[PDB]
């Protein structure tokens, strides 16, 4: 299976060990649009333009 | 007021290109003869 | 073998020749601040911290 | 064409018609895990690296 | 048409009922499929973008 590829711009979270746990895509939707613009996986309560 | 550079360096770099190994091949327990001088080409190898 | 932090910068790596770790310290690079009379031979010098 | 190893095939491997050995950048390789299931691989280029 | 060179012409015929499939699934990097670590670089509890 092929896919192609497109530079984007993702989010990724590392734990204690360096392990990669979850990431989001910012191309995904608004919420992580949200997540994308605060760097952060619990974005704080506020108006996101 | 004002707020050098010493001259010792650190180079380290993973190589690219296995090693040639030119010591295996001469000191091999197989000596040829002045009649066969067998030959071997090393190409694209670090030494 | 390296080691970064999230600003971007790296404070440590792995030697592959001797399986050793370290850790990359910024190294000191500040000023001095003088206090000069009208009239005085050398000044009072003061490095601060 | 690729020739199967395990059980054979009817061809032979031709992909390649080089007498002496052609100029090499890179050579080097590496091991997996035989028993897998999928694998997977990224591959891409920028700035001519 | 890849190379230039005649290197074996055994068996050589034209088939037209060769279509590539399409999967039926789709990329998911919620728990991290589609993403690749860094060059040499190691991150220990951080939050990249
Ligand atoms: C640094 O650690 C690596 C990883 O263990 C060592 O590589 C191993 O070396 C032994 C001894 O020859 C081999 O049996 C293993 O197969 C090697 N493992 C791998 C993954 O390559 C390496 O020798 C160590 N270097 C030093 C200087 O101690
Ligand atoms: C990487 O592995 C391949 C396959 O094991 C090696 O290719 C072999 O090379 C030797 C020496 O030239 C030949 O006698 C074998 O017939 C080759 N095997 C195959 C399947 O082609 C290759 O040399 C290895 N590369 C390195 C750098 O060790
Ligand atoms: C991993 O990072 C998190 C986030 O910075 C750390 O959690 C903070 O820990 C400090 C010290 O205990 C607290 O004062 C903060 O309130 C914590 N913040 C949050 C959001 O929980 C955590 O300690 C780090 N873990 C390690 C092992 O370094
Ligand atoms: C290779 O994969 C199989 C099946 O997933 C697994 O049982 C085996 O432990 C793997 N090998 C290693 C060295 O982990």
């Amino acid at each position: 299976w092929v896919t192609p590829l497109s530079r984007r711009q993702y989010l990724l979270n590392f734990d204690e060990h360096g392990v990669i746990t979850n990431a989001v895509d910012c191309s995904s939707s608004f919420l992580s649009e949200i997540q994308c613009k605060t760097q952060s996986f619990a974005p704080n309560t506020g108006v996101y333009d | 007021l004002s707020g050098v550079k010493p001259v010792a360096t650190v180079y380290r770099r993973i190589p690219n290109l296995p090693d040639c190994d030119i010591d295996n091949w001469l000191n091999n327990v197989s000596v040829p003869s002045p009649l066969n001088w067998e030959r071997r080409i090393f190409s694209n190898c670090n030494f | 073998n390296l080691l970064y932090d999230s600003n971007g910068n790296i404070i440590g790596f792995k030697d592959f020749l001797t399986n050793k770790t370290y850790t990359i310290l910024p190294c000191y690079s500040g000023r001095v601040s003088a206090a000069f009379y009208q009239n005085s031979s050398s000044p009072a010098l003061l490095y601060r911290n | 064409h690729t020739v199967c190893k395990s059980k054979g095939s009817i061809r032979n491997e031709s992909w390649h018609i080089d007498s002496s050995e052609p100029l090499c950048l890179f050579k080097k390789n590496f091991t997996y895990n035989v028993s897998a299931d999928w694998l997977y691989f990224h591959f891409y280029q920028e700035r001519g690296v | 048409v890849i190379g230039d060179f005649n290197c074996t012409n055994s068996f050589i015929n034209d088939y037209n009922k060769t279509i590539p499939r399409i999967s039926e699934d789709v990329v998911d990097v919620s728990l991290g499929l589609g993403t690749y670590y860094v060059l040499n670089r190691v991150y220990l509890n951080t939050t990249l973008l």
